[PDB]
RNA sequence: GCUAGUUGGUGGGGUAAUGGCCCACCAAGGCGACGACGGGUAGCCGGUCUGAGAGGAUGGCCGGCCACAGGGGCACUGAG
RNA sequence: GAGGAAGAAGCCCUUCGGGGUGUAAACUCCUGAACCCGGGACGAAACCCCCGACGAGGGGACUGACGGUACCGGGGUAAUAGCGCCGGCCAACUCCGUGCCAGCAGCCGCGGUAAUACGGAGGGCGCGAGCGUUACCCGGAUUCACUGGGCGUAAAGGGCGUGUAGGCGGCCUGGGGCGUCCCAUGUGAAAGACCACGGCUCAACCGUGGGGGAGCGUGGGAUACGCUCAGGCUAGACGG
RNA sequence: CCGAGGGUAGGGCCCGUGACUGGGGCGGUCGUAACAAGGUAGCUGUACCGGAAGGUGCGGCUGGA
């Protein structure tokens, strides 16, 4: 395009779509679980990924991931969620943060305790 | 100093007042290239002495009315009906741009 | 004498009725750190063999590179089609600010203070060739004057 | 937002 | 703060002798003299070719480890050299040489820079008379790195002085022995030292 | 014909690549002034004020390096690169402080000023700025 | 009215005022007219007072008023000593 | 595509003062693809963060100006 | 903190000889954060009284929340370590368990019994009173391209004309000096940024000094190019 | 006289939601339209038709013979 074209029409500044709109700004949010279940993922995986449908404090309702082995969550669990999606679990766009509210950390977890809300042993 | 602008008269349809279409140039703040914008000032003609097509210097002044804050300072070049047709046409060209 | 650097090694494949039959390609730069440099693309039915062959070609093709205390005499920008390399000169305060290809060619050329950039396709093989013909097109005020 | 018997309302 | 903990292992990771310890360093009881190979279960293992990243990584590590300094202060120093007028690689080395806990070392008042720190920190050292207990002080040329004269009566300082009667200090230093004090005459020149640090590399590293 | 200058430079450029002994280009005082600089900087041998069917042109005598051995003889050029900077599209006008050193010294950048069509070294020196006409190396 | 006052700068436990002329009613560290000296009342250095006596005499002549503890410092390095 | 105090005029009221700021009358204007009108969104700047630069992003704290004092309207007193 | 074994135990690996944690530790001396005693601030010289004259100048007195705090002096105990990561990008490799399960996940992707990718262990890498994660900004992104991209076939030439506004526009000479260039001058507050010097033991922080730009106002100058006005031409264009 | 606002009546834009309905994206049943002259060269604008791909007419393209 010519210099004139650019004077006439400028260049177009391009915007980013947030991938966590349910978050409505916030770094995290508090939720309550409406559903709690297992879901089988897409090819070429095969599992029973454990997730949770969650009623955010924004009125929004999203489904979240529950990370680790075993969990104590269920209908009516008060819960906290950070963003970040799971590749194979489409629709699931958020993660449940362990060791907060009625989300347990993981018993018997020594490595990466931080990412799993587990206190240090003695 | 009191600003002095030079433009043509584009309307004498008003009472003791004229319209002065003032071009000005400048470079584009990112694409270099020089460009013209323009601005119609309503000028005090306290003695209806200015005609259409009359290139004039208008100087800034104490308010005379709403949106009239400049008087014609001196006749500069009379009878430039060619620069009016320019404006009249662009303006008139608008009729096509509706829906 | 000459120090070498393996800069790219890659398997490729050619199909045939029995399945994939492979072959390897090695891209190698070689110089002294005082001003001789060469690049050679060598390919063979084997890695270390093909590495050997490149090094033969690398040395069998070299370049002036007029220095100036660790740096180049002027900026230069050369496209080898799709790949465009930028060479800028810099004070001794700097370093060999380059990708791992432009760097490795310019460390053996015994350059030591230069700013670079890899615009365009940054295919190594081609950025490779582009950095060479870039150096290859350098000139000093001497030959600049000698031309006029 | 509300539900079955929860005093939590979301 | 400063590292602490197993330090033979640093050197043998580094493929090179650093003088992080003190007396033992020069002895053949140094583990590097015995195990010139990386610490841990994979030491004697036909190593894999370094990456340009690895290469510039390790060169940086050794250079900081050598002085026993926080990754942050090291970087802090380095950026300042880059801001400062003239050659960055050198001015760096210069700036981190001007650090009080290290000056006390070249001047031999102690064995390791490790040991040195503790001196400065405890008050056992001073600069220009007045006591100074911070291992970070910019020793600015013209300065009197005395022992705290009121802690000269001690078994270790004399001892390391005992061992410093005539070794030629830095070309930039003036150890008047007996009087327990040196002088920072002029900040070092580049060639003025040869530690195993390819200073050009620490530069290319922080420019990633 | 929209810009004579980039035309000229292009005749020059288009001429050197085929190794024309000389190249013809119509004339303005302005184009001589330019060519004057090209010659006085040894980019061209020089130019005459000639004539094809009574039309005022300039014959421009082109300079190249020596023959070369290898697979491609063709002499390296004297004018490696020349192109227009200021243009009828976008006018470029540098003030003095902002006049651009070229090729770290090796080439020039002709320009046009209230005190004549100077070079860049020459303008920084004489102390003025103006319309960055072009650049050569 | 207009005044000659002590605008505080410096840190906490570091008073470094700026003997300054301002309108009675600015915020104390707010935008003044002119600076006419400094004054490190802690004296942690040689020159802890610096009054451009030329200017200090002007402002006084037009009409400015001074803090009672500004003349403490205007007088100390003498503005009035005829 | 917008505009009836709309745009100009003469007179007067108002103010510390200019002015369709306000009122009476008269004239038919005024603005608009160089984006009027309308809808979204935001207090602006010194600066700040990023970046080789150009550029992008941003306005917390400190300084400067505006604006608001539950939502609104009003005027009194007064140098204000 | 200096020293301390061809090198304890426990744990890990192993070809069953060993290899590793590891100078690391236990022990040897040396210093001496915390605490303990003592002293202990500048921050405050003015308003006020006196002589002079209620002025200049001279003289004297009261006033400290922080705070018995900083700091100084003596005495003086070996005195918290934690988090991320170790398929590739990317620095860091082994066993066991598990078996498309359970789980990991930023993208490529890993797991279907021999997993450097899942869980634990050892070891390693990296940072250290912090280390990770989420959210958002600029970066890399020359992927809105002024610097600094493109449209035959990758995304991209309007189906084709005519022409309005707009953009752009040959050769020569004069006038003007609008753009453009130069000098002077005002403005470009303070804080910040920058460079030097200093202040608190260093620094963060903080003071003094320096250097200014862009951009706008005013005045002077230049006239190549762009503009504008006047005269001329014939190479574009139109016409006979 | 004007005037916060209240009331009445009629319009404009936005948001949310609605029996039911239309396709759209992600993870067995019917044929086999395309990819090789793909077994009727392929695509195409349009038109009519047909469970479905698709077929046929008219004209066009070659990215076909
Ligand atoms: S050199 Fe000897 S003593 Fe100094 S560190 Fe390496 S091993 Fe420990
Ligand atoms: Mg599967
Ligand atoms: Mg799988
Ligand atoms: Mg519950
Ligand atoms: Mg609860
Ligand atoms: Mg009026
Ligand atoms: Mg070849
Ligand atoms: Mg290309
Ligand atoms: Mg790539
Ligand atoms: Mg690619
Ligand atoms: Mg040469
Ligand atoms: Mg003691
Ligand atoms: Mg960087
Ligand atoms: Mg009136
Ligand atoms: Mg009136
Ligand atoms: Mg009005
Ligand atoms: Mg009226
Ligand atoms: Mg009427
Ligand atoms: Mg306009
Ligand atoms: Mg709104
Ligand atoms: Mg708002
Ligand atoms: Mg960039
Ligand atoms: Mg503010
Ligand atoms: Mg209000
Ligand atoms: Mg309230
Ligand atoms: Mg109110
Ligand atoms: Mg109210
Ligand atoms: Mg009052
Ligand atoms: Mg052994
Ligand atoms: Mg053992
Ligand atoms: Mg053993
Ligand atoms: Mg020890
Ligand atoms: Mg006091
Ligand atoms: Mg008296
Ligand atoms: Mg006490
Ligand atoms: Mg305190
Ligand atoms: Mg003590
Ligand atoms: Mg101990
Ligand atoms: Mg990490
Ligand atoms: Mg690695
Ligand atoms: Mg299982
Ligand atoms: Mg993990
Ligand atoms: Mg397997
Ligand atoms: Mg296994
Ligand atoms: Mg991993
Ligand atoms: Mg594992
Ligand atoms: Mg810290
Ligand atoms: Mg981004
Ligand atoms: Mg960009
Ligand atoms: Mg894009
Ligand atoms: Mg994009
Ligand atoms: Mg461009
Ligand atoms: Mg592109
Ligand atoms: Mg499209
Ligand atoms: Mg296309
Ligand atoms: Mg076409
Ligand atoms: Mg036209
Ligand atoms: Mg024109
Ligand atoms: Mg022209
Ligand atoms: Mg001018
Ligand atoms: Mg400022
Ligand atoms: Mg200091
Ligand atoms: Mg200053
Ligand atoms: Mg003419
Ligand atoms: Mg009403
Ligand atoms: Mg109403
Ligand atoms: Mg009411
Ligand atoms: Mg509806
Ligand atoms: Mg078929
Ligand atoms: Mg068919
Ligand atoms: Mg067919
Ligand atoms: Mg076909
Ligand atoms: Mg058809
Ligand atoms: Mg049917
Ligand atoms: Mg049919
Ligand atoms: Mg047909
Ligand atoms: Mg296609």
């Amino acid at each position: 395009p010519t210099i004139n074209q650019l004077v006439r029409k400028g260049r177009e500044k391009v915007r980013k779509k947030s991938k966590v709109p349910a978050l409505k700004g916030a770094p995290f949010r508090r939720g309550v679980c409406t559903v709690v279940r297992t879901v089988t993922p897409k090819k070429p995986n095969s599992a029973l990924r454990k997730v949770a449908k969650v009623r955010l404090t924004s009125g929004y309702e999203v489904t979240a991931y529950i990370p680790g082995e075993g969990h104590n969550l269920q209908e009516h669990s008060v819960v906290l969620i950070r963003g970040g999606r799971v590749k194979d679990l489409p629709g699931v766009r958020y993660h449940i943060v362990r060791g907060v509210y009625d989300a347990a950390g993981v018993k018997d977890r020594k490595k990466s305790r931080s990412k799993y809300g587990t206190k240090k042993p003695k | 100093p009191k600003k002095v602008l030079t433009g043509v008269v584009v309307s004498d349809k008003m009472q003791k007042t004229v319209t002065v279409l003032v071009e000005r140039q400048f470079p584009h703040p990112l694409y270099g290239k020089v460009i013209k914008r323009s601005k119609k000032y309503l000028a005090h003609d306290p003695e209806e002495k200015y005609k259409l097509g009359d290139v004039v210097e208008i100087i800034e002044s104490r308010p005379i009315s709403k949106r009239k804050r400049f008087r014609v300072l001196r006749l500069v070049e009379s009878g430039r009906m060619d620069l009016v047709e320019k404006y009249l046409i662009r303006r008139q060209n608008y009729e096509s741009l509706s829906k | 004498d000459f120090e070498e650097k393996m800069i790219l090694i890659r398997r490729t494949a050619r199909m045939q009725a029995g399945g994939r039959r492979f072959r390897f390609g090695a891209l190698v730069v070689v110089g002294d750190r005082q001003g001789r440099v060469g690049l050679g693309f060598g390919k063979a039915p084997e890695v270390p063999l093909a590495v050997q062959k490149a090094g033969y070609y690398a040395r069998r093709n070299m370049v002036e590179v007029p220095l100036q205390n660790g740096t180049i005499p002027h900026e230069i920008e050369v496209e080898f089609g799709a790949s465009k390399i930028v060479l800028k000169p810099a004070a001794p305060g700097t370093g060999v600010i380059a990708g791992a290809v432009p760097r490795a060619i310019l460390e053996l050329a015994g350059v030591t203070d230069i700013l670079t950039k890899e615009l365009g396709s940054r295919n190594p093989i081609n950025i490779a060739y582009a950095t060479m013909e870039a150096l290859r097109q350098l000139r000093t005020k001497a030959d600049v004057e000698r031309l006029r | 937002t509300v539900x079955p018997v929860x005093p939590y309302v979301x | 703060g400063r590292y602490i903990g197993p330090v033979c292992r640093l050197c043998r990771r580094e493929g090179v002798k650093l003088y992080l310890k003190g007396e033992r360093c020069y002895s053949p009881k140094c583990a590097m003299e015995r195990r010139p190979y990386p610490p841990g279960q994979h030491g004697q293992k036909r190593a894999r070719r370094p990456s340009d990243y690895a290469v510039r990584l390790r060169e940086k590590q050794k250079l900081r480890r050598i002085y026993g300094i926080s990754e942050r202060q090291f970087r802090n120093l380095f950026e300042e050299a880059s801001k400062k007028k003239g050659v960055t690689g050198s001015v760096f080395l210069g700036l981190l040489e001007s650090r009080l806990d290290n000056v006390v070392y070249r001047l031999g008042f102690a064995v390791s820079r490790r040991q040195a720190r503790q001196l400065v920190r405890h008050g056992h050292i001073t600069v220009n008379g007045r006591r100074v207990d911070l291992p970070s002080y910019r020793v600015r040329p013209g300065d009197e790195i005395a022992v705290a004269e009121k802690s000269r009566n001690l078994e270790l300082i004399r001892q390391n002085l005992e061992a410093m009667k005539g070794r030629k200090v830095g070309p930039w230093l003036s150890l008047d022995v007996e009087g327990m004090k040196g002088k920072f005459l002029r900040l070092p020149d580049r060639e003025d030292l040869a530690l195993p640090v390819n200073e050009q590399l620490v530069i290319e590293f922080y420019s990633r | 014909l929209t810009d004579p200058i980039a035309d000229m430079l292009t005749r020059i450029r288009n001429a050197t690549r085929v190794y024309k002994e000389s190249t013809d280009v119509p004339a303005s005082r302005f184009k001589e002034e330019i060519l004057r600089i090209l010659a006085r900087e040894g980019f061209i041998k020089g130019y005459e004020r000639v004539d094809v069917d009574g039309k005022p042109y300039l014959r421009v005598y082109l300079k190249y390096g020596p023959r070369r051995q290898g697979p491609d003889p063709r002499p390296e050029q004297v004018i490696h690169h020349i192109r227009r900077i200021s243009k009828p599209g976008r006018r470029v006008y540098v003030g003095v402080k902002e006049i651009p050193r070229v090729r770290r010294g090796l080439g020039i950048a002709i320009l046009s000023t209230s005190k004549g069509v100077l070079t860049d070294r020459e303008a920084r020196k004489l102390g003025v700025g103006g319309e960055l006409i072009c650049e050569v190396w | 009215m207009v005044k000659i006052r002590l605008a505080r700068f410096g840190s906490k436990h570091n008073p470094h005022y700026r003997i300054v002329v301002t309108d009675a009613r600015r915020k104390r560290d707010g935008k003044y007219i002119e600076k006419i000296g400094y004054y490190d009342p802690r004296k942690t250095t040689p020159d802890w007072l610096k009054v451009d006596v030329e200017r200090a005499r002007y402002w006084l002549s037009v009409g400015a008023q001074p803090t009672d503890t500004a003349r403490r410092l205007l007088r100390q390095a003498g503005v009035f000593r005829q």
